[PDB]
């Protein structure tokens, strides 16, 4: 130790690959045939959203930390609070309120706008194949 | 050679690349700014900011002059045809209250940077233009525009 | 009477209409993706 | 190292995975309730 906690924590990645190793090995069947395939396709939509989705859902990760934490120290520990925290309030809260009452609205149309993408590029894509 | 540093740098695609760095980095050095602290004048990292816009203020006024009409009310109406054009002078005058306000002392300060946190909530909505160069994102960029008249449309209901 | 009842009635209707909501919202679209 | 920056890979690759499992849970459906 430590080095022996470091070789274990890459028998962890190792496992999660071996499980994704299989699907090659699935597709010998009359319905994996397709659907392992179909997984190699929206490998090239899912990391491929993504450009249009950070836009939208960080764009709230920043705004968020400059209305609320004003007096914020420059560190990594804030760009932490970007990816992670907009998935963590999801039970999270002239016009000082009335700004946090338009983004929060603004983002109950932007995270059922990011669903409702998420369920349009593979409704044409599962209909030829 | 200095044809070649010419030619490279006037082609329509390099541009493409040339300045979209720039934006991407007038997106992330915003970011940096509201997370550090706010004084009564602005730091360094802020100082390039405030410049980034007042170029592009420039830019944006020689796109009325260098026009295609040569009259002066002719030239204001064609301009403003386009619904992304539009909506980016009010975002630029909202950015110069947000300047006049952070400048002055608190509670104006805070008043100003508040303005400063809906500008970048535009500014990633303005990148939607610039990303429908792509083969997919010519189709996704403008759904978003259909289904604009249709999220704030269903809310009637 | 039932005081406890309206609040039952209410909660179940409401039961049915933000799955009602939910529906429609996925309903705009179904359509509007295949000619496009 | 990045000690805590584990969790934050693994939870964010949990986010795309119930996404990716959701999906896919109305994906099998959606052709087959056609032809029927
Ligand atoms: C600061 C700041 C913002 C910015 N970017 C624009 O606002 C935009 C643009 C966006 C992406 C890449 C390149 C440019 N832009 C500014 C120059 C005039 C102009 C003309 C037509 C279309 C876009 C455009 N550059 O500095």
């Amino acid at each position: 130790q430590p080095f022996r906690s470091d070789g274990r924590v890459i028998y962890c990645v190792n496992i999660i690959y071996w499980y994704i190793r299989l699907l090659d090995i699935f597709g010998v069947n009359k319905y994996l045939g397709p659907y392992v395939m179909m997984i190699g396709k929206m490998m090239i939509d899912m990391m491929y959203f993504v450009i249009i989705m950070l836009v939208v859902l960080m764009s709230f990760g920043v705004a968020r930390q400059a209305i609320l934490f004003p007096n914020e120290e420059p560190s990594w520990k804030l760009a932490k609070n970007i990816f992670y925290m907009p998935y963590w309030m999801i039970y999270g809260e002239t016009g000082a309120w009335i700004v946090p009452a338009i983004m929060a609205c603004y983002l109950l149309v932007a995270n059922i706008l990011l669903v409702n993408l998420l369920i349009a590029v593979f409704n044409n894509t599962f209909f030829e194949v | 050679l200095g044809r070649k540093i010419y030619e490279f740098y006037n082609a329509p695609i390099v541009k493409f690349w040339f300045y979209t760095l720039a934006y991407i980095g007038y997106l992330m050095l915003f970011n940096y700014i509201v997370l550090v602290k706010m004084e009564r004048w602005p730091s360094t990292q802020e100082w390039i900011v405030i410049s980034y816009i007042f170029t592009l203020g420039i830019e944006k006024m020689r796109e009325i002059l260098m026009s295609e009409p040569g009259k002066l009310l002719q030239k204001v109406k064609v301009w403003l045809q386009e619904y992304w054009n539009v909506t980016d002078l009010i975002a630029i005058l909202l950015f110069s209250v947000g300047m006049i306000l952070r400048l002055q002392d608190q509670p104006f300060r805070s008043d100003g940077r508040v303005i400063y946190c809906v500008n970048i909530i535009y500014w990633y909505i303005r990148l939607l233009d610039i990303f429908g160069v792509n083969k997919y994102l010519g189709p996704y960029v403008m759904m978003i525009g259909k289904m604009m008249i249709d999220m704030m449309y269903f809310v009637i209901i």
